[PDB]
């Protein structure tokens, strides 16, 4: 994350991190219940094997309340293309389930009209991430999150060198230095109504991080929040 | 009455219906009497910051 801030405690407590072969992490993911993390698709490239880290707030320090799950099974969108990033999404189950407590609870699926028409619509949706602090920086030890704008479709595809498909939206800020960046990729990207937080989008691709001309782009949960039932059983 | 204005008075999800609308909540969470709040029935609901350690 380019800006924004540090995550609060208990404020982004449905982050994960997926970790390599090593414990690094190099993308992030969603909390979504028990037995089953939201991430990109295009994260499922990006290391041999990797785990999943939930209830972390920094890399460096043992709070004490941080767990590993491994994963039991991989449910890639099977129309996912590395060419474009279209359809960049997955499901992961996890072998052993998830014991909720601080830093480590769901976030809210939404129905899908009513996300059209409310949470879509609002101003601003908050990502988070342990990602990168400038496009050529290093990741960020501790959990930050980020307010970023809603970004209309018209805009967005103008701004891209790269096609905006409709299972895509731009979120974030034409000059300003704030953005996803790196490392964030396949994390939340949640949207507030009345202090509940609703899954909207997933960090998937940008060119570059906080360019000029450019925002963020995400995959677009409301297309998905049926496969992502079936995905759930 | 509309889901366009103060969401249909509803907490969460808000669906019009020909005269009225209809409000629900997400899984973790009973829709009160009153028709409008969601109620979590556990201590980590979806979507809510844990600020109240337990
Ligand atoms: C044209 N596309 C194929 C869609 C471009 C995809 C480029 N893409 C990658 O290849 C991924 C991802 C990314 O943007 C990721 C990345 N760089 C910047 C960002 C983001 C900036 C703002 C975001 Cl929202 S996501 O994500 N890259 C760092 C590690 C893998 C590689
Ligand atoms: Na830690
Ligand atoms: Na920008």
């Amino acid at each position: 994350i380019v800006g924004g801030q540090e995550c609060k405690d208990g404020e982004c407590p449905w982050q994960a991190l997926l970790i390599n072969e090593e414990n690094e992490g190099f993308c992030g993911g969603t909390i979504l219940s028990e037995f089953y993390i939201l991430t990109a698709a295009h994260c499922l490239y990006q290391a041999k094997r990797f785990k999943v880290r939930v209830g972390d707030r920094n890399t460096e320090q043992e709070e004490g309340g941080e767990a590993v799950h491994e994963v039991e099974v991989v449910i890639k969108h099977n129309r996912f293309t590395k060419e474009t990033y279209d359809f960049d999404i997955a499901v992961l189950r996890l072998k052993t389930p998830i014991t909720f407590r601080m830093n480590v609870a769901p976030a809210c699926l939404p129905e899908r009209d009513w996300a059209e028409s409310t949470l879509m619509t609002q101003k601003t949706g908050i990502v988070s991430g342990f990602g990168r602090t400038h496009e050529k920086g290093e990741q960020s030890t501790r959990l930050k999150m980020l307010e970023v704008p809603y970004v209309d479709r018209n805009s967005c595809k103008l701004s891209s060198s790269f096609i905006i498909t409709q299972n895509m939206f731009c979120a974030g800020y034409d000059t300003k230095q704030e953005d996803a960046c790196q490392g964030d990729s396949g994390g939340p990207h949640v949207t507030r109504f009345k202090d509940t937080y609703f899954v909207t989008g997933i960090v998937s691709w940008g060119e570059g991080c906080a360019r000029k001309g450019k925002y963020g782009i995400y995959t677009k949960v409301t297309a998905f929040l049926k496969w992502i039932d079936r995905s759930m059983k | 009455k509309l889901c366009s204005l103060d969401n249909g008075d509803c907490d969460q999800f808000c669906h019009e219906e020909q005269n009225s609308v209809v409000c629900s909540c997400a899984r973790g969470y009973t829709l009160a009497d009153n028709g409008k709040a969601c109620i979590p029935t556990g201590p980590y609901p979806c979507g809510k910051q844990t600020l109240e350690r337990r």
